């Protein structure tokens, strides 16, 4: 395990990163409002300070109605809410087959990670009227 | 048991990883701040300019 | 600058009217109607407290809101 | 709901300050008024008191704020008549926030473990003013030593963390 850790320490390069942060103002029973986040999108993963995720449903004139996707009791007023930058998506592939997964895409049966390559957004448009076929089989 | 065993190993890397980060920071903290702070500012400014 | 002079003027204005800030035990009504009163004042009321008016009519303080007493 | 109602008043005062052409005399005076009202909090409880008539409160503002500018005095006397004197420091802060967009200046806060020299501060200010689009940039430094030998810069709501984030990303990518 030491050789892989040394290879990961030699392969990784340090750099700076942006966050597009905003600060919480109201925390209540699963839902947080927040100032800042001026370029947030409607319906995206917005990440709190303690690692709990949250979806941004209401975009309002001076606050964002962030709906907390986990245990909210560690979230206070004044915490920093950073912006991930991606619409709600689940990791989708062949590796999900035979496996128990929460709606965020994480394995909940405790058998290791789910190794999927590409993701798919959860709210995607339906197949059109000309794309269908009459049900026969 | 086989799965569990892979998990015991992973958990074990992680418990140790946790300790390792706290010391790496303590050794880092122990290192100079005179010349090194002058480099870090200079470097920070250079970095921002690349970014 | 001018901010210190404005602060001194408003502090002297507060100190000039300091006798009318007897607010901490009495109150003045804001709304009267239908068996309800809202009183500005009354900093030291308890909740559910028996409260007399100027008429001697008794009243009960139920809601102790931030800037008025229901 | 309070901040957008402060923003309406601040945008109206900003439009009348840009139209009248007396922008500095408005801006420094609203800064002085915001400092004086952040200094003492008993003045709001004085002006919320019901036995004082509205003419007495108006004369109290006209005496206590006799040296202020005329559109600022008209704005605060409109705020008094609307029972909105409990909303004045937020609109003063948002007025000073909106006037710096007219000046182009942004206010940045830099958390550094060591106090940085003024030449590097001016260099990063000019660099991120050319990056963000500002003509000049104001930098406010802090003496918090929790950073690991670096400086992290906050440009509004978008931050530049490069002090302990290297070790944090290292222990995140290792596990």
């Amino acid at each position: 395990i030491s050789a892989l850790i040394k290879q990961q320490i030699e392969n990784y390069e340090s750099q700076i990163q942006v966050s597009d942060v905003g600060t919480v103002i109201q925390v209540g029973d699963g839902i947080a409002r927040a100032h800042g986040l001026d370029n947030v999108m409607s319906g995206e993963l917005v990440e709190f300070a303690n690692g709990v995720m949250g979806m941004a449903l209401n975009l309002e004139e001076n606050n964002v109605g962030i709906v907390i996707l986990g245990p909210y009791t560690g979230i206070k007023e004044g915490d920093e809410v950073r912006r991930t930058g991606r619409i709600m998506e689940v990791p989708v592939g062949e590796a999900l087959i035979g496996r128990v997964v929460n709606p965020l895409g994480q394995p909940v049966d405790g058998l290791g990670p789910v190794e999927t390559t590409e993701t798919r957004p959860i709210e995607s448009p339906a197949p059109g009227v000309m794309d269908r076929r009459s049900v026969h089989e | 048991i086989e799965r569990e065993k892979e998990q015991a190993m992973a958990a074990l890397r992680e418990q140790v990883a946790s300790l390792s980060v706290l010391i790496a920071s303590k050794v880092i903290e122990k290192e100079l701040t005179e010349q090194d702070q002058r480099k870090l500012i200079e470097a920070y400014i250079k970095d921002v300019q690349e970014v | 600058i001018r901010a210190e002079e404005i602060s001194a003027l408003i502090k002297q204005q507060i100190e000039n009217y300091e006798s009318q800030i007897q607010v901490s035990d009495v109150g003045t009504v804001i709304q009267v109607g239908d068996g309800i009163a809202r009183a500005h004042g009354l900093d030291n009321v308890m909740s559910g407290e028996l409260v007399e008016f100027a008429n001697g009519v008794m009243g009960m303080a139920l809601n102790l809101e931030e800037n008025n007493v229901g | 709901n309070q901040e957008v109602i402060a923003k309406r008043y601040a945008s109206a005062l900003f439009q009348i300050a840009l139209e009248q052409g007396q922008l500095d005399r408005i801006e420094e005076d609203v800064r002085a008024v915001r400092q004086a009202l952040a200094e003492n909090g008993e003045f709001l409880s004085l002006l919320s008191y019901p036995k004082l008539s509205l003419d007495q409160k108006k004369a109290l503002i006209a005496e206590a704020f006799a040296g202020v500018s005329t559109p600022v005095q008209n704005t605060l006397l409109l705020l008094l008549e609307r029972h909105r004197f409990g909303l004045v420091p937020e609109l003063a802060e948002q007025f000073l926030a909106l006037v710096d967009d007219a000046r182009g200046i942004a206010k940045a806060v830099a958390y550094s473990a060591r106090p940085l020299t003024d030449e590097e501060l001016r260099a990063l200010s000019d660099v991120f003013a050319q990056k963000v689009g500002k003509q000049t940039l104001e930098i406010e430094n802090i003496i918090d030593p929790e950073l690991i030998g670096g400086v992290r810069l906050r440009i509004g709501n978008r931050i530049y963390d490069g002090s302990v984030s290297g070790q944090l990303e290292r222990i995140r990518r290792q596990l």
